[PDB]
């Protein structure tokens, strides 16, 4: 059961490192490697994340990809870059640029062929894959150019593995690039088509969290990263770790998508607090239920009362009583079922997990899949046409080798994206 | 005089985790096996360690790997052991062919295996979810291969069925529509448990407002040790597994007898406590010591055994079964008449260190055929038609093949399932 | 009453190391030769020192090299350790011939002088690789001789035979079949042995996930002294070696029995244990415990021998008997009916320190001839035909003066040995 | 047992200086001869590589061969020259001058019957013969045309000995002489016709291993020289150390060679890895076997993914399960049979030494025989139709006197010899 993390991108480099410092203290590991823990835990269920290499020796199972050195190196400058083998750092020189026809189209294309041999090679060391996970932004031409060569490629390998993929949707504060939602529907059209579930993420959402509700002042992306991984974490934690409703990822998914092209997800996470809170509030299972139904903890600018959800995923870490579980979960659908999908009666999902947080007394991420993340599709599709109609720096890619037809009919199908969750939200 | 338990899926391996504690309890065995002094359940060596004679399946190796790290895994030998290694998916599919199809020769072989050990097969009692892949899917898998081989030993089914309210999973209904067929087909009984019965059980006799699977298998491994432990062990009226059979199912179609259990009471209740066979048996009839959420009311009622533990009198038990024909409000069909059989054993009623009921004197269950059941079938005869009027999900086993015909043969057998009640309930 | 063993080849002398170490278990055999108290294997000096009749044959120095530098070589006189110098570079042809014929002759004459030694000659019994240069050619100029020599002495020879999967040389299947041919002609029973069988069997059974030819080789020495140093030690029912023959050869070019060994139970799994007669036979009938890959369902049964060891009692090996007859899956040949010896000896089944067994209280191994063993000489057979196809790596014998045809013969007298399975399966 | 080691040209001696320091510190062997080591294999098989004189001393059965003392000079006035006796040093002056005519034609010649005297001389005094190994440069005049003189009147001596030779086969990026590819084929004509067995050694290769895996910075020849000889020492130690799947080199090439004329060696070596990761990389067969299968651990410039193999030796050292060999052997040959010979279906041959080597845990050589061997001979051809055109540089040779249907012949038979990989090919 093992996972193959894959960080790619300016990005995709800089969220997975927060990725694995996380992963790594929960399983009490050094940064150099060995092993101090000591729970059961944190010894048997390495595997997923770790090579165990003599002398105990944990090595990350991820491979860090860009055509840059640059946010890798600084990785591998700083703390615990010293747990990332060599093999790990897969780049070339120079970057595209942002360009995502020069990622996936032709440069980076180069890369990625090394980048997928060691991929084999891991493949090869691999007794058990469970899957592969993706870390990147979707408007980038390395994270999500590259890779979406990367997932177009390893599907073609492992159709029967996990394709999940976290991304990074477009922010309207913060672009970068003026394509910047060029290159996310470029990667979308591959996305959604190659893999089997993605995340999405939206930084302004982020930051919402950070100040509105966390109010802290300063976000880096580091400590929003830090936010992210600890959903990142509590979803597939529990996978390795015992429990009592074990939501395998790919028995979730299933028991999320009921529809093959609908696969974007909705985190969000539960004991979301500021300090200051911590004198005064109570955690129970209601209480993190507040918090996951709360829209305001959402991952991603889209907001669950205004969309309808088809499905939600409730990550429980702790031991909870599994009435109190089930009749919270319950009455939130009680409460506002007109949210939800209505051919599905049950459209919230436990999974518990009786293994607790580390510190937490318990812990919950909320998952959903509602038809409300349609909105950033149309933020999507709206900037595109403006660019779209004048070319705007599309002969950048142009040069690359993009034809038009081709943005079209990428566009024709975020076009039909939107419209697959029209057909679902009423 | 053996017979053989199998625990297929987390939540049968859950319940066998409080089963073979129970069994412990029963005699007083050691976890290396010691225990003197009772092989129905175990079989003995010359070491003197007796091992249970059940079967643990999980295609994921995590619930038996917390199984071989836990207590009694000096008792479990890894022939039982049954991990597999990846999953099932939620999905009949890939339970029943893609992933159990592979694993399942080696569990028959290991069940064969145990059955050659065996002297004097009655035959083998399953535990598992109605909704899951491998607790269903697998289970009906190894349901089929143990009738053809099996042919006329007993099989009994453990099945929990999912609240009608409480969900853990979108395809649940899904998955149990296709299930619930094959396992009529070749059960020769099933039982059918209702988490949230189950649940106001624990808040509402045990008072117990905190309520895990750990706590709930507890009651419910109770209540089958009183089903089974006892009815091998001798009593006062020893009646045999068989002999339900034989007395549990007017029809060949028969068979879904629900047992409710009537002392579950805190030990705080039980100070006062008093209860008397006649008391306990009208607390038997209450809709809320059903165990599944279904109301005896409004159903016919077809069969009803009880099966007594510690002390007892059938004269007394006699005069008890009078007050529950005055009693009545019991709408029994016509068909049979009075059919009411009980079993007395003289062993009394165990309680478990760690549990939280009260040392009873006496202890009654009831087992009853009942047309009421149809309606919990009913509500998921509903489920499953809104999931595939949108097809929703299906793909996950079209994909693995399955046929969209197969999905809607099954709910017409499903349908015939409900006729089955009408039919009973029907006709007088 | 004695008999000589002879090792031949790496993988003879190998079994051999373990061979000897068995035997000085069996007794309690010092380094010295201290032993009171047996003498089959061993022959008796006046200073109390007891050594082994038996013979090594190595054509290059470095595996006796091995022996005379470890334990035992106390007990291991120079007469016995033969050692050429320069190698029969994998081929029949110098085995056989260019090399073999010149060590031949010093290795006859040690012969010579120890059965002159031995008193009682019951014969001589052969390890020996079947695909190998001097395990196979040597021992094959070695047979032709000793069958001159020693025209009525009992010649059992245990070959092993290659895993059809796993190879170590190119030119093996090359040099069995000129082998092949050889060993039958002169051989009284050949056993065959692979390798890969045994590897899943120390997996398995014995849950061993690091075998090497030295534990593998305790496995097969534990086997063949069952067979032997027990047929020789008084019993139940003693049976000897040339009664076997008797007993074992239906045809006369009968004979390639089958061995299997069906209590290998590590020493974790020994906690329960317990294996009754009936259980450890059933488990005999099962491919996983037979030594060679091969697939005794669909061979027809000519043979069936069953070799006992400690805490047996006739009754119940008859019953045992019967419950093999019942359990039939055993297509066993009209010609004979019901033929199967069984032997029984008293003596407990031993184990090695330094072993991964468990002590058993009781052991069976059964012996059999079938028609299956085909199969693996057709495996054989193809890729034989393939390499003489185009002629590869035949300048290496060719060199050495082999003739085409001398290969395509032996080819020939291999669809013979194939034609002797099919003429006994084929007739009732 | 015994084995002659004969050193020549300017790359044969500098290569077998670096051999014979390996093989010293195997045996634990100071440089001025005495013994110190500590195993009982440092002791007992010495026999096979050095004469034991009185006083403790071993003499390597060996002979330094050239028309110039430079090279020798070098080593015998450094570290380990002191464990050569002074009948090991067999030369003349002047050189040839890179002049394979004038070292096999002309004047090395009359060195090479004193060579070979001293080697006589040396054949007397061993016990048991198992053969002669050189050491040389194909394209070099007294590597190879000396050497070539020196085998084929070995041979004649000696027709059961195994006669085999390590070469060096020019590199693209390497020249030095213009014909220097001439030098080959007409050594090639010879060798092919006079050696049971041949290795080929690549360079280029050789740095590609140096830097690509090793990230190695500065390759001079010793450590070049180096790698290969951990090579050499990896093949012939197991002969000599007891183990379980001994394989006798004769043995071996028995088992290599399907076809009289084809006896090209594929070396590579398998414990190829750099420092850093050290610290990252689990060390089991399959890791071996990884690096073992991997083209890019190949000592010469043929790929063989593009060829087919008709045999691939599998050399081993330490205490590793058979099992686990055996398993992984045949993992190989069940993941890429195409790149396999169709009419051998076990085309892998393994060799167990028992004997582990001197710090690692296990060790392990890759050796083949492959057609991807024949792009190497291409390149010879393809150069040599050039120069032959236009007789460049050949009035050298002509002066020497060879004539040109002799280089033509020499040619027609190397179009033979990759014809015959074309035969077994496809
Ligand atoms: C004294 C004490 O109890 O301190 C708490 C604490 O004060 C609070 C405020 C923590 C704190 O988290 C943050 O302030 C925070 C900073 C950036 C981004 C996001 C969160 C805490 O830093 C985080 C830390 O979390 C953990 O230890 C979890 O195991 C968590 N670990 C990490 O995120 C992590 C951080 C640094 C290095 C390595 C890992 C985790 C969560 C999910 C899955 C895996 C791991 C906890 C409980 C605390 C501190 C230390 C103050 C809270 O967060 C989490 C994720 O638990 C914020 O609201 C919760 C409530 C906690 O009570
Ligand atoms: C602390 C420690 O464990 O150091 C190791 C070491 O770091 C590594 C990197 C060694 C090191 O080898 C090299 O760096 C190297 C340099 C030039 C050319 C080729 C290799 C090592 O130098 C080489 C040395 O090898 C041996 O000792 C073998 O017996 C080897 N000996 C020689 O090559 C040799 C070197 C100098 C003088 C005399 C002999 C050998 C291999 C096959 C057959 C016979 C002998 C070893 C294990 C190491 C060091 C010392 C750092 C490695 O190489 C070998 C041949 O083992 C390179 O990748 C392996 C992996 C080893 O772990
Ligand atoms: N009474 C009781 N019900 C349980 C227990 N565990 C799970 N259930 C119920 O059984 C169903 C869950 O089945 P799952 O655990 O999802 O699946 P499974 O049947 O084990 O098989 P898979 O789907 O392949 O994992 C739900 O309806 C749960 O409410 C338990 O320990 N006790
Ligand atoms: N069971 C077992 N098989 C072995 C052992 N050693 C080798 N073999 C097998 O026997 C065959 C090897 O024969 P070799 O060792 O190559 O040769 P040999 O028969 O000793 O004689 P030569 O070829 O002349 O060396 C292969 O099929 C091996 O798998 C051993 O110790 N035990
Ligand atoms: N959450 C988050 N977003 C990031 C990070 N880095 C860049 N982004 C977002 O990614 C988009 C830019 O793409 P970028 O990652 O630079 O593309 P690439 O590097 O060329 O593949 C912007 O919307 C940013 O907000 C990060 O570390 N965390
Ligand atoms: N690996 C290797 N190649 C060498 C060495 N010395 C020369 N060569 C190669 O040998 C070829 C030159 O032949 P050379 O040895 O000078 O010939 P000779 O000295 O006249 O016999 C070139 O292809 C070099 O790369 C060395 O020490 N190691
Ligand atoms: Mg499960
Ligand atoms: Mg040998």
């Amino acid at each position: 059961r093992e996972i193959v993390h894959i960080q790619a991108g300016q990005c995709g480099n800089q969220i997975g490192a927060k990725f694995w410092e996380v992963i790594s203290d929960e399983h009490g590991i050094d940064p150099t490697g060995s092993y101090h823990g000591d729970s059961d835990l944190q010894l048997e269920r390495i595997n997923v994340y770790y090579n165990e290499a003599a002398g105990n020796k944990y090595v990350p199972r991820a491979i860090l990809v860009d055509l840059e050195p640059g946010t890798m190196d600084s990785v591998r400058s700083g703390p615990f870059g010293q747990i990332f083998r060599p093999d790990n750092f897969v780049f070339g020189q120079s970057g595209a640029g942002n360009n995502w026809a020069k990622g996936h189209y032709t440069e980076g294309a180069e890369l990625v062929d090394s980048v997928l041999d060691v991929v084999r090679k891991e493949s090869e060391s691999c007794d058990c894959l469970q899957g592969f996970q993706l870390t990147h932004s979707l408007g980038g031409g390395t994270g999500s150019g590259m890779g979406t060569l990367l997932i177009s490629k390893i599907r073609e390998e492992y159709p029967d593995r996990i394709m999940n993929t976290f991304s990074v949707v477009p922010s309207p504060k913060v672009s970068d690039t003026v394509v910047e939602p060029y290159n996310a529907t470029l990667s979308v059209h591959q996305l959604v088509e190659n893999t089997d579930e993605t995340y999405c993420i939206d930084n302004e959402a982020l930051y919402d969290i950070c100040f509105r509700t966390l109010k802290l002042t300063t976000p880096t992306y580091g400590d929003l990263n830090h936010l992210v991984s600890a959903t990142m974490s509590g979803v597939t934690t529990c996978l390795r770790f015992p429990g009592q409703l074990n939501a395998d990822l790919r028995k979730l998914a299933v028991n999320m998508v009921p529809f093959p092209r609908l696969h974007f997800f909705m985190p969000g996470f539960a004991p979301l607090t500021s300090r200051g809170s911590q004198q005064y509030r109570a955690l129970t299972v209601p209480e993190l239920t507040q918090q996951m139904f709360d829209a305001k903890n959402m991952m991603a600018a889209c907001d669950p009362r205004h969309g309808r959800y088809l499905t939600v995923a409730a990550v429980f870490r702790g031991r909870m009583s599994m009435k109190e579980v089930d009749e919270q979960m319950l009455n939130v659908q009680n409460k506002n079922s007109s949210y939800f999908v209505e051919w599905i009666p049950n459209n919230v999902k436990t999974a518990v997990c009786d293994i607790p947080p580390r510190g937490l007394k318990m812990s919950a991420t909320f998952i959903g899949n509602s038809t409300a993340i349609q909105e950033l599709f149309k933020r999507i599709s709206e900037q595109f046409t403006a660019m779209f109609r004048r070319k705007a720096f599309l002969h950048w890619y142009t040069g690359e080798g993009m034809d038009e037809m081709e943005f079209t009919e990428a566009e024709s199908n975020m076009n039909d994206l939107v419209s697959e969750y029209q057909q679902y939200q009423d | 005089r053996e017979c053989i338990s199998i625990h297929v899926g987390q939540a049968g391996v859950q319940i066998g985790n409080a089963c073979w504690e129970l069994y412990c309890l029963e005699h007083g065995i050691q976890p290396d096996g010691q225990m003197p002094s009772f092989n129905t359940f175990f079989s003995e060596t010359g070491a003197g360690k007796h091992v249970p004679r059940a079967v643990f399946v999980d295609l994921e190796p995590t619930v038996i790997d917390e199984v071989r790290t836990g207590t009694y895994r000096q008792l479990f030998h890894p022939e039982q052991l049954i991990t597999g290694k990846e999953d099932a998916a939620n999905n009949y599919a890939r339970g029943h062919y893609t992933i159990g199809k592979e694993i399942i020769d080696l569990v028959l072989d290991r069940i064969r295996k145990l059955a050659d050990q065996c002297t004097g097969l009655q035959g083998f009692s399953v535990f598992h979810s109605f909704g899951g892949g491998t607790g269903s899917g697998f289970t009906s898998l190894l349901m089929e291969r143990l009738s053809v081989d099996y042919g006329k030993k007993s099989k009994l089914e453990f099945s929990i069925y999912p609240a009608p309210q409480v969900s853990t999973a979108v395809v649940e209904p899904y998955n149990s529509i296709l299930t619930t067929h094959t396992t009529l087909e070749h059960s020769d009984c099933a039982f059918m448990v209702d988490n949230e019965a189950i649940y106001d059980i624990c808040r509402r006799n045990l008072d117990i407002e905190r309520p895990t699977y750990t706590n709930l298998n507890r009651l419910i491994g109770q209540i089958v040790s009183s089903i089974t432990a006892s009815l091998r062990f001798d009593g006062a009226l020893n009646v045999d597994l068989t002999e339900f059979q034989t007395n549990l199912v007017p029809y060949p179609r028969g068979h879904f007898p629900l047992a409710t259990y009537a002392p579950v009471i805190s030990a705080e209740k039980a100070y006062h406590e008093q209860l008397s066979v006649a008391e306990i048996t009208n607390a038997c009839f209450e809709p809320a010591n059903q165990m599944v959420k279904c109301d005896p009311r409004h159903g016919k009622y077809m069969a009803c055994c009880l099966l007594y533990r510690g002390d007892v009198v059938p004269k007394d038990v006699n005069a008890a079964i009078a007050t529950i024909k005055t009693k009545r409000t019991i709408q029994f069909v016509d068909w049979c008449p009075t059919g009411f059989k009980v079993g007395i054993n003289y062993e009394p009623p165990t309680v478990v260190p760690g549990g939280d009921l009260a040392k009873v004197q006496r202890a009654v269950c009831m087992l009853s055929n009942t047309t009421a059941i149809a309606e919990a079938w009913a509500r998921l005869d509903h489920k499953f038609d809104l999931m595939y009027a949108k097809r929703a999900f299906v793909h996950w086993y079209v994909g693995e093949g399955m046929e969209e015909g197969e999905f809607s043969e099954a709910r017409e057998d499903m349908a015939a399932l409900e006729k089955d009640y009408e039919e009973v309930g029907v006709d007088s």
